[PDB]
């Protein structure tokens, strides 16, 4: 279902995402979406950010009872596409 | 100034490891709430979050590390998807 989307990285560990995002060629705010080892069948967003070194910040994509998603409870979305569109 | 949904929020029962929060049942319809909690000064989303249905006016937070300052914030959603209403926050040292 997500396989067609370029931003979705299948079979990508949390640590592999750190390496992928820290690798050269990635500007700041470079990101991807991965399957969550963190929590069963849900997804996570990993992003390139700088901490007073450069780093990868992981954000859990949490699900709603209505099937939607959110990272921050201030804004919720029907699907990931909408979430990803918003956070870009 | 600026006013929030829900309007008032307080801890009505504490143990060293958990808290029962209660808030004023709002006048407007809320489909669901989302509630964050984490150590005061956690970033960015604020810590762990969970959902409670709109009909409810209480939530129980548990598995807390005892004697630690927590920020607890409630977000009210008045439609299925979109922006939450202005949230309300409280701080509590377990």
């Amino acid at each position: 279902s997500l396989e067609p989307e370029p931003w979705f990285f299948k079979n990508l560990s949390r640590k592999d995402a750190e390496r992928q995002l820290l690798a050269p060629g990635n500007t700041h705010g470079s990101f991807l979406i991965r399957e969550s080892e963190s929590t069963a069948g849900s997804f996570s967003l990993s992003v390139r950010d700088f901490d007073q070194g450069e780093v990868v910040k992981h954000y859990k994509i949490r699900n709603l009872d209505n099937g939607g998603f959110y990272i921050s409870p201030r804004i919720t979305f029907p699907g990931l596409h909408e979430l990803v569109r918003h956070y870009t | 100034s600026v006013s929030s949904v829900p309007t008032k929020l307080e801890v009505v029962a504490a143990t060293p490891t958990s808290l029962l929060i209660s808030w004023d049942a709002p006048a407007v319809t809320v489909v669901y709430y989302l509630i964050t909690y984490g150590e005061t000064g956690s970033p960015w989303p604020g810590g762990q979050a969970f959902e409670v249905p709109g009909s409810k006016s209480t939530a129980t937070i548990s598995g807390l590390k005892p004697g630690v300052d927590y920020t607890i914030t409630v977000y009210a959603h008045r439609s299925s998807y979109g922006y939450s209403e202005n949230p309300i926050s409280i701080n509590y040292r377990t």
